[PDB]
C-alpha cells in the first residue's frame, strides 16, 4: 500500500513526517509477512518432530 | 518557463519538455521568489 517499496526512494522524496507515514505501511506489512513465515515454520516444525 | 512574459492559457496550454540538461534547484531557495511553492509527488527540498 505504500507509494514505493524501496526505503531509499521514500526517504529521498517525501518530507520527514510524510516518510514516516509510508515507513509505517512498509514496516507493518513486512512485520506481518515475517510473523506468518515464523508461524508456518513452527507448524512444520511440529510435523517433522 | 518561470520568467516568460506571458504563459499559455489554461484553456489551451503548451507543455514545455525539458530533458538532457542540468537542473539547478538550489537557486529557488538561495533567492526567494515563489509565493506558493509545494510538491505533492516529492518534497520541495529534495528536488535538488
Amino acid at each position: 500500500g505504500a507509494i514505493s517499496s524501496v526505503l531509499n526512494d521514500i526517504l529521498s522524496r517525501l518530507d520527514p513526517p510524510e516518510a514516516e507515514v509510508q515507513i509505517d505501511r512498509l514496516i507493518t506489512g513486512r512485520l506481518q509477512s515475517l510473523q506468518t513465515y515464523v508461524t508456518q515454520q513452527l507448524i512444520r516444525a511440529a510435523e517433522i518432530r | 518557463v518561470f520568467n516568460a512574459t506571458r504563459f499559455a492559457s489554461v484553456y489551451a496550454w503548451n507543455r514545455k519538455r525539458i530533458s538532457n540538461c542540468v537542473a539547478d534547484y538550489s537557486v529557488l531557495y538561495n533567492s526567494a521568489s515563489f509565493s506558493t511553492f509545494k510538491c505533492y509527488g516529492v518534497s520541495p527540498t529534495k528536488l535538488n
